[PDB]
């Protein structure tokens, strides 16, 4: 329910709107954004950003907001164009459940 | 739309899928393993098939529909995907969920999770999981699918219908491991033999 | 004149026809489909056939005919025709009619029409409609039709005759959508299935 | 029952003779008059006519009156004759029921 449209070649915003009626914290909690393919983009494991799975060309080229749960991505192309997820994860002691799931669209100029 | 005809055996068919994630070991489909049990009486509609190594029992509270059928196949890295087919949708009240999956085949066990799932993709219905036994390592629930659920579209005399609006879809999952979202892809080597 | 015979099967068939048009899907003639069951016992005629997703049930007031047989068929755009066959007209008298359809499959539910229709063609008789469901777009009656009803005119022995004197024919009609008048034409595809 | 001849290329008037027994009006009642192929001629939605559907050679070439319930087809030629009816119908909140319908028949000189 939310369409990005970009200028070409511009810079691009991946927000999630976790409405967070818990009031957690970022410690408690993992996020990872992922592209149509499901490869992963980004992750904040308990609170510190991991690189551990990151497909090169998606390497740097993020970066994270605390307050705003943004996801700011540089070096927009013709062929990044697709779908995008927001799936966050609640780690308690057992298990991690699927607490917050937001998909997104981005297009460029053609 | 009051009312749901009660028949025999059903024309008309919907979608609701679901997939375990075992980590006992699992090769292709057996095309006869699966075996169903449904039920509407109590005003709930219910669930119960029993197929590769473990049974799952899903409910519905407060529904208006009653599976019709299921389907289950096996896919790569020991997943198991079940999709439902239930009747027909009268409205959009957002119902919850329960459902137990209780393994009956080299992981047996009594109860190791039985907490709720939120689901705050919309956040209005909660499913509530138990688990008996250790055979399960993901679990992942879509409620009203907008993918192509339709495996072989389809049977020679039934008809299918699916969802279109993004406002009804949900999902519900829950997982052990590390990062195993997307637990597994639809078309693949998926042989889906009808569940009965 | 003054009596049918009460025979077994007849050999002598007439006409009365009628068509439903349905919004959920039918694709084409399933060759066994309908089951119907007639009587006369109470001095007046009824039928009631079960096909597709309803179950239809007519009635004759002060008849002296009883339903022999009848046809049902598919054509496009999600209409059913049924052709129905009674033995003799011993007389004119434009009776009344009343007609019940009950969807059994894909829109169920309580009545939602139960209002009488004037047919001021001649302003003689009048049928009393009632739809349980939602599954009806329009509903045309002709009785004492003029057209070719014969489907593959004839059946290996019987014999079928229909009327030929515009003054007896009545067209009973109502719809919901707009402007579907005609609701279908018979020579095309239909299958004309015998109704049994 | 109607049946109405007219000289080469003359005017026709087809009636449809409604009794009216409830003494309704036209903005409650519509009205259709169709030809043999079921292609519609004119058309009078709650007494405001409507020409959403006439084929183009119908188009203006129909005229309509109150008092007398007849539409009125100039412009004839020899292969329109044929079967013509005047199907009224009652639109009731719940539905629309037939309660008119009258077959005129009309030929050409040959
Ligand atoms: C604990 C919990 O989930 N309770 C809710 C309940 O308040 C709600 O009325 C019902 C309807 O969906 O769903 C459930
Ligand atoms: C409400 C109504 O339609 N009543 C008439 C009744 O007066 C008439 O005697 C009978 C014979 O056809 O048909 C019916
Ligand atoms: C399925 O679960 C319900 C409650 O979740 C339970 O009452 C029922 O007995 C279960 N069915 C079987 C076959 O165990
Ligand atoms: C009915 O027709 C639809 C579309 O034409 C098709 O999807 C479906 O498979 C058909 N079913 C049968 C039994 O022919
Ligand atoms: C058919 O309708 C009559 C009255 O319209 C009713 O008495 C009868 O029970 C109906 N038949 C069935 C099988 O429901
Ligand atoms: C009997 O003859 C009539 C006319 O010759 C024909 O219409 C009908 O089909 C025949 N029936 C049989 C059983 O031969």
């Amino acid at each position: 329910m939310l369409k990005i449209q970009a200028y070409f070649n511009e810079t691009a915003d991946l927000p999630c709107q976790f409405a967070n009626s818990q009031n957690q914290s970022l410690s408690e909690l993992v996020v990872f954004w992922q592209d149509q393919e499901n490869l992963v983009l980004n992750e904040v494991y308990l609170g510190k950003e991991k690189f551990d799975s990151v497909h090169s060309k998606y390497m740097g080229r993020t970066s994270f907001d605390s307050d705003s749960w943004t996801l700011r991505l540089h070096n927009l192309q013709i062929k990044d164009k697709g779908l995008y997820q927001c799936i966050i994860h609640h780690k308690k002691p057992t298990g991690m459940i699927r607490i917050h799931q937001m998909n997104s669209e981005l297009s460029v100029l053609a | 739309t009051i009312c749901p005809p009660r028949q025999d055996y059903r024309y008309w068919y919907f979608a609701a899928e679901l997939t375990i994630g075992v980590n006992y070991d699992i090769n292709s489909t057996i095309m006869g393993e699966c075996h169903m049990s449904e039920s509407y009486i109590d005003r709930n509609a219910n669930i119960v098939l029993t197929g590769y190594g473990l049974e799952i029992n899903m409910t519905i509270m407060d529904t208006d529909q009653r599976f019709v059928a299921a389907a289950e196949g096996v896919g790569k890295d020991n997943k198991l995907s079940v999709l439902l087919f239930t009747t027909q949708r009268l409205d959009k009240v957002h119902h919850n969920i329960s459902v137990t999956i209780t393994c009956m085949e080299m992981n047996c066990g009594t109860t190791k999770y039985d907490s709720d799932l939120p689901e705050s993709i919309h956040h209005k219905s909660s499913c509530d999981i138990t688990i008996n036994g250790s055979c399960v390592t993901c679990v992942n629930l879509e409620t009203d699918p907008t993918k192509i659920n339709p495996h072989y579209l389809h049977p020679k005399d039934k008809y299918l219908y699916r969802n279109s609006e993004y406002g009804m879809r949900g999902s519900y999952g829950v997982t052990f491991m590390d990062e195993l979202n997307q637990c597994f892809l639809d078309i693949k080597e998926v042989s889906y033999d009808i569940c009965y």
